[PDB]
């Protein structure tokens, strides 16, 4: 899963069998680290009309 | 059912009959209009090309 974003700790629990989660946009919105099984949110990098 | 068009009312017409109001009600009929759409703007290259 290649992409760009702001990784943070996340509060919402995955069930043990889940590997990652999605926005309604189908774009990923949270992930498990495959080495240490903690859940990270993937917030978008900040943007706006200059 | 076949819908009602409202109650029927044969108006009590004649060449010499008038109905004049003895009394009134003031009434405060609310009317609602939209005015501003939500101000969307889209970065079409971030939408299309990520
Ligand atoms: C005109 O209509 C109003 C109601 O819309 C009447 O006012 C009421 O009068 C009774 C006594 O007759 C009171 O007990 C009510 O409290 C009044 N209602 C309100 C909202 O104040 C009024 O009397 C009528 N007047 C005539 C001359 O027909
Ligand atoms: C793999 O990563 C975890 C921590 O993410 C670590 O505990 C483990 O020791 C690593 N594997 C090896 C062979 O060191």
């Amino acid at each position: 899963l290649t992409g760009t974003g702001v990784l943070t700790e996340s509060n919402k629990k995955f069930l043990p069998f889940q590997q990652f989660g999605r926005d309604i946009a189908d774009t990923t919105d949270a992930v498990r680290d495959p080495q240490t099984l903690e859940i990270l949110d993937i917030t978008p990098c900040s943007f706006g009309g200059v | 059912y076949t819908m009602s068009l409202g109650a029927e009312n044969s108006v009590a017409y004649s060449n010499n009959s008038i109905a004049i109001p003895t009394n009134f009600t003031i009434s405060v009929t609310t009317e609602i209009l939209p005015v501003s759409m939500t101000k969307t703007s889209v970065d079409c290259t971030m939408y299309i090309c990520g």
